[PDB]
């Protein structure tokens, strides 16, 4: 009898759980709805036909937006308790008519501020303009960098000789997926490596990389992401993406949570 | 979130009506059966009644 | 989930996708009357502004 | 098992398979008003993600 | 390439407005299926007690 | 101006339909198994009844 009353607690508890991590995915949708929409505003800011009004409209509209975010992570709760602001950590949900088989949940802070919504920026010093093309002998550039696995990787890419920057942009986008690259109206390219694929500072080397220098990382993230200007712009469809991806990986854990407790209901009433 | 809120709010609060019905029937047919036995239990004070010759 | 007659989540499902429908059908057919894909800010500012200043 | 008063197993098979009805329902209704076959993760995790992506 | 990858997204995201009809109208009749069958079987109790007592 | 204040007169003195039938629909359900639940109670006193005398 202990048993079947507990069995009818356990199944009461999955579905509180299920419906707490349902809750917490809804708020996700809207916030990678709002993400979304914040991505499209930041590429028609990049466009070159936009003069300073038009991003700065568009720079208000993304300010909304990001505090349409933060307020989406700080009031969203479950009948009270608070889940998307971070203050809510692992929870043992009790699926079990003994004691110590429960389950940990755990749902991560989606603050447009957080580490996990943006990555590292780092600029070149040497700004180029329209006649500057890819010599020879100064084509290559190596990153060296280690993913979130720890794995150490280094991309070379060999840009072709009488590339433009923004042509040496593109290939480096097209070459690989760990970094992003990107060009501001001094010339100078941006390279944006999210906090979902490195780990840690990029080294930079070969003889484009020297011919670029570039300069310090800095910490970027959807909190401080600004399209008053085209590299702005540029960097923060990069920003966004990568918050997109990690909204969509916490998203997919939820809803393989919610898979696992529906089949752990259908196990109990069996 | 009001949505999710009141789905898991029925779970609580609401009444599964098919257990709930269930357990009524149930109820039901234990009480007739112990009015029955109660009323069949009646006759034992007649049967120290008869204990008289 | 349990038959109850209280709390209807499918209705409330239904009544949210049918007045998103219904918006962006609001929408739509502001935009045919109109002849303007922009009749306000809340569908795209800058456009708005750049649209205005042309 | 035999003649039993206080408690039926075969009407809590019928409960059981009425709610996972029920369940398989309401998400039917759920993806035709919506439209979307991928509302929350729990449809298709990678393909909510590879969907978003598109 | 917009047209193609829309067209890919409707493959993944979008529903089958004939298989998910089909599906609901099964689980429709699976439900009342099964409510017919709790009715029926609500009764077996009834028949116990009916049976003696 | 006027359409507008008419749009957020909707908002506040207009109803809602779908949200009122759905109300109207569960408030009749509810009205009905009270009904029934009532008409199953009324017959405690008889059961009373008949269980002796």
């Amino acid at each position: 009898n202990v048993q079947s009353r507990g069995l009818d607690v356990a199944v009461r508890n999955a579905n509180d759980g299920i419906s707490i991590a349902q809750t917490a995915e809804g708020a996700m949708n809207e916030t990678t709805n709002i993400l979304q929409r914040m991505r499209d505003l930041s590429l028609q800011s990049a466009n070159g036909s936009n003069s300073k009004s038009e991003r700065v409209a568009i720079q208000e509209e993304i300010t909304a937006l990001n505090d349409e975010l933060n307020r989406i992570a700080e009031t969203t709760s479950f009948g009270g308790n608070k889940l998307l602001n971070g203050t809510f950590s692992t929870k043992s949900f009790q699926i079990g008519a003994d004691n110590g088989e429960a389950v940990m949940l755990t749902l991560k802070d989606m603050r447009s501020d957080n580490r996990m919504m943006g990555g590292t920026s780092y600029v070149a010093a040497e700004g180029k303009d329209k006649d500057w093309k890819v010599q020879a002998g100064a084509n290559d550039i190596t990153f060296t960098l280690k993913d979130i696995d720890g794995n150490d990787q280094t991309i070379t890419v060999n840009a072709k000789e009488g590339d433009d920057i923004e042509e040496v942009a593109t290939y480096i986008n097209g070459q690989t997926d760990m970094v992003k690259a990107s060009v501001n109206e001094k010339g100078q390219l941006q390279i944006f490596a999210g906090n979902n694929k490195v780990t840690g500072d990029v080294a930079f080397s070969g003889g484009l990389a020297g011919a670029l220098n570039m300069q310090a990382g800095t910490a970027e993230t959807v909190d401080t992401i600004d399209v008053t200007s085209v590299g702005g712009a540029q960097q923060s469809v990069a920003v966004i993406d990568s918050a997109l991806k990690y909204v969509d990986s916490h998203r997919a854990e939820l809803g393989a949570f919610q898979n696992r407790f529906n089949h752990a209901i259908s196990n109990l009433d069996n | 979130i009001n949505e999710n809120v009141n789905a898991s709010k029925s779970r609580i609060k609401d009444t599964d009506f098919a257990k709930e019905t269930t357990a009524l029937t149930k109820s039901q047919i234990l009480s007739q059966a112990s009015s029955s036995v109660l009323a069949q239990a009646k006759q034992a004070p007649n049967a120290a009644l008869s204990l008289l010759g | 989930m349990a038959v109850n007659v209280n709390t209807n989540v499918a209705a409330m499902t239904a009544q949210r996708y049918l007045t998103g429908a219904t918006n962006a059908q609001q929408t739509s057919m502001e935009r045919l009357s109109s002849g303007f894909k922009i009749n306000s800010a809340k569908d795209d500012a800058a456009g708005l502004q750049i649209s205005n200043r042309l």
